[PDB]
C-alpha cells in the first residue's frame, strides 16, 4: 500500500467523529461516539492506501491544535453540520486560518456537508457559498453532502479523495 | 477603526420588541446549546434556538425584566409580581409585599447556583431565596438600574444608579454613605473589571471604583442607547465595555481604548454578549425596527 496523513478538522459536533466511524469495516463501529477529548488519531485502509487519520476537537479549546498536525498533513477532511447554519462564519473563519498557515501545504480538501438528513439541513452550494470555497483555485476541493449515522455520502467522498491521492 | 466581529446571521423580519434587561441567554434544555431568551413586549416570552425562533409562550403581564439563576429557572419580573417559571411552563406567582413597583433586577453568586437581587421603585433593594424576600435594603432614591459583583458568601458589591444622577454603593448589606453626584442622568451601567461604568444622557461613559475613584472618562459623538459587558476569557482575558449609539453604531471599549467599531441599519436598543449556540463569543443584538442580529468575536481577534 501507500501511507497518507489525512487531518480532520472542523467545528465541534459537525459530526468528524461519527464520520470515522463509517470508514472502519461495519463490525468494528460503535454505536454512540463520545464527543473527542484532545484529538485521536486512527488508522483506516481504503484500496492501495492506508489512512493515518488525524480526527480532532473542533472545540473551542481545542483549535490551537490543528497546527501541530498541518506540516504532515497530505489530505484534510473538513466536516460541516449543515443544520448548524448560525455559526458557518466561524466555520469559515477557522478555515481560512488554516488555509493560511504556513504550514498547510495546498493538499486537497474535502468537504462533507454533514447532517443532510436533518430537517433545515443548508444544501451543499449554500454551505460552498459561507465558506467561500468557490474561491479556493490552488487546491482540489470538492463538497459532498453526508449522513454519518447512516454512512450516505461517506464513501463518495473519500473515493474522491483517493482518486487525488493516487 | 475596523470591525473585530464576525457576521453571523441577520433576521431583519423578526418580530422582537425589547430592551437589554429583558434579554438573556441560558442553558434551558441542558443540552449545552444554549438558547435566547426574550421577553417581548408583546406581553409574549419568545425563545430562539439558532437561526430560527423554537417556541413563544404567554406572559400575563408586560415584563420589565428577566433573570436566570439555580437546573435554570427563568424568572420575569413585571408590576410587583414576579413569576417563576421551570421547563418553559409557568411555576409560581411569587408578589412583594407593598409598603410596589419593580423597576430593575439582577442575580448574585452563592459562593465562588446564584440568588435574585431585585430593585422596587419604592426605594429598597432585595435579595431572596433561591426560590421568599431575605434581605430588605434601603437606599433614599429610585433606583434606575443596577449591577452586582462578587458573592455574597465571601464578600459582594451592590451598585446603584439612581434618577436623581446620584451613585450609590452596597458592600455586604450595608449602604455605603460615599454618594457620588454625576451631571446628566443614568442611562446605562455596566460592571467592569476594577470599576462600573455610568453612562449619562450627556454622552459620557465615566468609570468609577467603588472608592469613588474615577478611572477614566469615555466622550461620545452621539447618543448612549445601550451598554453592556464583553467578557472573553482564557488567553485574551478581558472584560470590555460595548456601547450603541442612537447614529446606529456599535463601539468596543477595551477599558479606554476603542477596539471595534460596526453600524446597525437600525439603533440597538438591547446588546446580550455570552454564550449562544456553540459558540462562547457572541454579540447578540435586537434593534428597534425589530431585528435580530448575530456577530462572533474571531479566535485570534486581539481587543489589545
Ligand atoms: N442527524 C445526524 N446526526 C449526526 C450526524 N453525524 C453525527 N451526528 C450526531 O451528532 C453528534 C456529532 O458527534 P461527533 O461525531 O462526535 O462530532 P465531532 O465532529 O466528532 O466533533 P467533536 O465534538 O470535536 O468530537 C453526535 O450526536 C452524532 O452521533 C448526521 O450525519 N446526522
Ligand atoms: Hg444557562
Ligand atoms: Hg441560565
Ligand atoms: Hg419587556
Ligand atoms: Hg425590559
Ligand atoms: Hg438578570
Ligand atoms: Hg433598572
Ligand atoms: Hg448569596
Ligand atoms: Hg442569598
Ligand atoms: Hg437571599
Ligand atoms: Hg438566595
Ligand atoms: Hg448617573
Ligand atoms: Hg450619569
Ligand atoms: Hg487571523
Ligand atoms: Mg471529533
Amino acid at each position: 500500500s501507500k501511507k497518507v496523513n489525512v487531518l480532520v478538522v472542523g467545528l465541534d459536533n459537525s459530526g468528524k467523529t461519527t464520520i470515522i466511524e463509517r470508514l472502519k469495516p461495519r463490525p468494528r463501529q460503535a454505536a454512540e461516539v463520545a464527543p473527542t477529548v484532545g484529538f485521536t488519531v486512527d488508522e483506516v485502509e481504503k484500496g492501495p492506501l492506508t489512512f493515518t487519520v488525524f480526527d480532532m476537537s473542533g472545540a473551542g479549546r481545542y483549535r490551537t491544535l490543528w497546527e501541530q498536525y498541518y506540516r504532515e498533513a497530505d489530505a484534510v477532511v473538513f466536516v460541516v453540520d449543515s443544520a448548524d447554519k448560525l455559526r458557518m462564519v466561524v466555520a469559515r473563519d477557522e478555515m481560512e486560518h488554516m488555509l493560511k498557515h504556513s504550514n498547510m501545504r495546498k493538499v486537497p480538501i474535502l468537504y462533507f456537508a454533514n447532517k443532510k438528513d436533518l430537517p433545515v439541513a443548508m444544501p451543499p452550494v449554500e454551505i460552498a457559498q459561507a465558506l467561500g470555497l468557490d474561491d479556493i483555485k490552488d487546491r482540489p476541493w470538492q463538497i459532498v453532502p453526508s449522513n454519518g449515522l447512516t454512512g450516505e455520502g461517506v464513501d463518495k467522498g473519500i473515493d474522491w479523495l483517493a482518486e487525488r491521492l493516487s | 477603526v475596523r470591525s473585530v466581529w464576525l457576521d453571523a446571521f441577520n433576521d431583519p423580519v423578526a418580530g422582537i420588541s425589547a430592551y437589554t434587561p429583558c434579554v438573556h441567554t441560558c442553558n434551558l434544555f441542558g443540552d449545552g446549546e444554549n438558547r435566547l431568551v426574550i421577553a417581548d413586549e408583546d406581553r409574549k416570552l419568545k425563545i430562539w434556538k439558532g437561526t430560527q425562533k423554537a417556541s413563544e409562550h404567554p406572559l400575563l403581564d408586560t415584563p420589565v425584566a428577566i433573570c436566570s439563576y439555580i437546573l435554570p429557572a427563568l424568572a420575569v419580573a413585571a408590576g410587583s409580581h414576579i413569576y417563576i417559571y421551570r421547563n418553559l411552563r409557568p411555576y409560581y406567582k411569587f408578589v412583594l409585599p407593598p409598603e410596589t413597583v419593580i423597576t430593575c433586577m439582577d442575580v448574585v453568586k452563592q459562593a465562588i447556583v446564584s440568588c435574585l437581587v431585585v430593585g422596587t421603585e419604592s426605594g429598597r433593594i432585595l435579595i431572596l431565596n433561591p426560590a421568599a424576600i431575605v434581605k430588605n435594603i434601603w437606599v433614599g432614591i429610585t433606583p434606575a438600574m443596577i449591577a452586582v459583583q462578587g458573592e455574597l458568601d465571601v464578600g459582594y458589591r451592590i451598585t446603584v444608579a439612581g434618577r436623581d444622577g446620584k451613585l450609590y454603593h452596597i458592600r455586604n448589606g450595608e449602604l455605603s454613605q460615599t454618594i457620588i453626584q454625576l451631571e446628566a442622568q443614568p442611562v446605562g451601567l455596566v460592571r467592569l473589571a476594577k470599576h462600573v461604568a455610568v453612562g449619562c444622557m450627556n454622552d459620557v461613559v465615566h468609570a468609577y471604583t467603588p472608592t469613588g475613584h474615577k478611572s477614566w472618562s469615555l466622550y461620545l459623538p452621539c447618543h448612549i442607547l445601550a451598554m453592556q459587558r464583553m467578557e472573553v476569557t482564557g488567553q485574551r482575558n478581558t472584560k470590555a465595555l460595548i456601547v450603541a449609539l442612537s447614529n446606529g453604531e456599535v463601539r468596543v471599549y477595551n477599558e479606554k481604548l476603542l477596539v471595534s467599531v460596526h453600524v446597525s441599519p437600525n439603533p440597538v436598543t438591547a446588546l446580550w454578549f455570552g454564550r449562544y449556540g456553540r459558540e462562547d463569543n457572541t454579540l447578540l443584538a435586537i434593534t428597534k425596527s425589530g431585528a435580530l442580529d448575530i456577530k462572533m468575536l474571531p479566535r485570534t481577534a486581539n481587543l489589545e
